[PDB]
RNA sequence: GAAACUGCGAAUGGCUCAUUAAAUCAGUUAUCGUUUAUUUGAUAGUUCCUUUACUACAUGGUAUAACUGUGGUAAUUCUAGA
RNA sequence: AUUCAUAAUAACUUUUCGAAUCGCAUGGCCUUGUGCUGGCGAUGGUUCAUUCAAAUUUCUGCCCUAUCAACUUUCGAUGGUAGGAUAGUGGCCUACCAUGGUUUCAACGGGUAACGGGGAAUAAGGGUUCGAUUCCGGAGAGGGAGCCUGAGAAACGGCUACC
């Protein structure tokens, strides 16, 4: 609210990613470590993408406030960023959602004991079920 | 001990390559060579090291898949394929295309070129000889073997080729009076040009070597690799022009360059 | 003893109970699949002849026919033996077995039918088998059919059904050795390549025969 | 596509210093004294001796897995006959 | 620097080799029919080079002790010849023949709280003492020994035997 000027250096178009790099400049007096999803909104009036089609990371404040600086990444579409972006950040700005996995004992552990059968696994279940309980 | 090593780490690393250590892990292998040693260059290294457009490992591993980056006309669909000497690289669309060439420090480049010139390489010929049915063989720089050359060119010397077929197009001769791009030493790649050369046969044999300059050095056969004749050259010369020119004007000159 | 009846022709599997501890004294010494006589057991078996085809015991111990010793013998078993289905690769291993004379070591005898008698067709012939998983093979059909080939296979595809998702699924074993273009086009293409691949350094030759006739009589005229 | 055969990996990594005084190891040579999985580059019209009952190449044979249904031992990545 | 690479002879081979495989597009031409062409991938195989390698391999350099002066040779020491065996030269093993090889410029034996080096700590010059360990290379997977698979293991998150 004090002249924030969202500034960028070394803009770069890497056209066969068809996208453009650059940094995030900042000078943000009185108002300290700006956010991250309202500065999306405005890096859009360079390009007119979206509001959410830039990814973008970074925003170490300095030392007393005032400034930061970041690293955004914007691309053209919604469609192509599914395809060469953070998948970490797909999940993070809302594009994709929790992807479920196991936890590392119980993959490790799911796979250890499938890897001692042999089978598809029932035609020993029907063995059991036949003897013990017999 | 038992088989091939195939992890090297960084600080191992041929340091032309210039990785740094705070990331400093296990270094990127190159795959098995197609043309010479362990000084040649992978790709994605390449890509977000000087070339500075990958981030992510799996990025750059995003490009090369789907048939992107191409490498003497075919595209070499596999991560980390080394790259030979004068090597061309025909990108996509924006057309950038490139060339590698080594600086007056060993170093590489940052250089780029137009698709003229951008259809032929000069192999160091090593090995020429006959083979079997009858036909004589000839050896390139990357291994790129040619049928029935013309006969007599040498040995050592290096052919003007076609890399979409055999097919060596116009070769050049060896002797005092060309222009001579040399590699492997400490002071790889000026020019000499000539001076001098003699015998010192069998243990090693030397070339006198001198550019504009002035100042002459003598660096080992192997090393020596012709790209012409006498104010020839074949190629986009860089812009550090292969000088190497002194530790404090350098400094002096770039006291002067920046406009003070 | 017991008795597992099993039968080679189409298929029948069930095992049995035991009291013959006098006529199991027919079995022994001999290995597997020689002769039991079914009079020689009670007769409650007529018209059969039993062959033998191994069993277990307490230990659980399978049976293999590198024996003449009637209790067990632990042995080097590699590659074609009963075990190692396979394992780590070489792997060559050791395990225990018994294989001749029958005793009351044993506890399970897999009889086996060589004749198929009058009178207890329930566990040999009862039901013909639903044998699950037909031919795969377009060779495998028609001899088995008896074409005389010339017949065009896929006739009699077996499509099996079940329209429990309403559209039934109508699948069949997809024969390989299918004979048309696409194997004939590749076919072709290798009949097509040393027509125009060997021909094209065969005419790389006679260019190097041409320009080097004059290259080597310029040097012939080197006076 | 669950398996399961078939192919490559498991010989690299990671750990430790026990043995080991021309031994390893550092530089320095050599392979005209040798073998190579792959990466790359090129490279086989002739295979028929019935070389004229080749007999099918407009395309052959068996030998089997997962699976089905039958088992033992108390257990083990234990295995059998059909 | 070659008996090299290569070519041809005169023959041999439990014959090694040269497709009985899959995905997209669906073509061209009329002799309209499996007439005939008919693209690109994904594999895989004979040789010859490149890399990855792996094996040996010559020159110099290795702390302390003569209260260790001779050490080796039928249980190979040192050579030659001939054969085997290796992936490949050679005492690497065998048959025969010869009697050698190292050594007060410190052999041999013994000690090492001795893995070697790049490297540390100390700091006028010259040093002294470390370096098991962020890298390179060697060895080992309780102790020895032998092993089939595999291009590559004397593998040990492979196996057999003995303690």
């Amino acid at each position: 609210s004090d002249a924030v000027t969202i500034r960028t250096r070394k803009v770069i178009s890497n056209p066969l990613l068809a996208r453009k790099q650059f940094v995030v400049d900042v000078l943000h007096p009185n108002r300290a470590n700006v956010s991250k999803d309202e500065l999306r909104e405005k890096l859009a009036e360079v390009y007119k993408a979206e509001k959410d089609a830039v990814s973008v990371f970074g925003f170490r404040t300095q030392f007393g406030g005032g400034k930061s600086v970041g690293f955004g990444l914007v691309y053209n579409s919604v469609a192509e960023a599914k395809k060469f972006e953070p998948t970490y950040r797909l999940v993070r700005y809302g594009l994709a959602e929790k992807v479920e996995k196991a936890s590392r004992q119980q993959r490790k552990q799911k796979k250890n004991r499938d890897k001692k059968i042999f089978g598809t696994g029932k035609r020993l279940a029907k063995k059991v079920a036949r003897r013990n309980a017999d | 001990a038992r088989g091939p090593k195939k992890h090297l780490k960084r600080l191992a690393a041929p340091h032309h390559w210039l990785l740094d250590k705070l990331s400093g892990c296990y270094a990127p292998r190159p795959s098995a060579g197609p043309h010479k040693l362990r000084e040649s260059l992978p790709l994605i290294v390449f890509l977000r090291n000087r070339l500075k457009y990958a981030l992510n490992g799996r990025e750059v591993k995003a490009i090369l898949m789907q048939r992107h980056v191409k490498v003497d006309g075919k595209v070499r669909t596999d991560t980390t394929y080394p790259a030979g000497f004068m090597d061309v690289i025909t990108l996509d669309a924006t057309n950038e295309n490139f060339r590698l060439v080594y600086d007056v420090k060993g170093r590489f480049a940052v250089h780029r070129i137009t698709d003229e010139e951008a259809s032929y390489k000069l192999g160091k010929v090593k090995k020429v000889q006959l083979g079997k049915k009858g036909v004589p063989y000839v050896v390139t720089h990357d291994g790129r073997t040619i049928r029935y050359p013309d006969p007599n060119i040498k040995v050592n010397d290096t052919v003007k080729i076609d890399l979409a077929s055999g097919k060596i197009t116009d070769f050049i001769k060896f002797d005092a009076g060309k222009l001579v791009y040399v590699t492997g030493g400490r002071n790889l790649g000026r020019i000499g040009t000539i001076v001098h050369k003699e015998r010192h046969d069998g243990g090693f044999d030397l070339v006198h070597i001198k550019d504009s300059l002035d100042n002459t050095f003598v660096t080992r056969l192997n090393n020596v690799f012709v790209i012409g004749e006498q104010g020839k050259p074949y190629i986009s010369l860089p812009k550090g022009k292969g000088i190497k020119l002194s530790i404090a004007e350098e400094r002096d000159r770039r006291r002067a360059q920046q406009g003070l | 003893m017991k008795l597992n009846i099993s039968y080679p022709v189409n298929g029948s599997q069930k095992t049995f109970e035991i009291d013959d501890e006098h006529r199991i004294r027919v079995f022994f010494d001999k290995r597997i699949g020689q002769e039991v006589d079914g009079e020689a057991v009670g007769d409650e078996f007529k018209g059969y002849v039993f062959k033998i085809s191994g069993g277990n015991d307490k230990q659980g111990f399978p049976m293999k026919q590198g024996v003449l010793l009637p209790t067990r013998i632990k042995l080097l078993l590699t590659k074609n033996v009963s075990c190692y289905r396979p394992r780590r690769d070489g792997e060559r291993k050791r395990k225990s077995v018994r294989g001749a004379i029958v005793g009351p070591d044993l506890a399970v005898l897999a009889l086996v039918i060589v004749k198929k008698g009058e009178q207890e067709l329930e566990g040999l012939t009862d039901t013909t088998v639903p044998k699950r998983l037909g031919p795969k093979r377009a060779n495998n059909i028609r001899k088995f059919f008896g074409l005389s080939k010339e017949d065009d296979v896929r006739d009699f595809v077996i499509r099996r059904e079940v329209t429990k998702g309403e559209k039934t699924y109508t699948k069949a074993p997809k024969i390989q050795r299918l004979v048309t273009p696409q194997r004939l086009q590749r076919k072709r293409h290798q009949r097509a390549l040393k027509v125009r691949n060997a021909q094209a350094q065969r005419e790389a030759a006679a260019e190097y025969a041409q320009l080097l006739a004059k290259r080597l009589s310029e040097r012939k005229a080197e006076k």
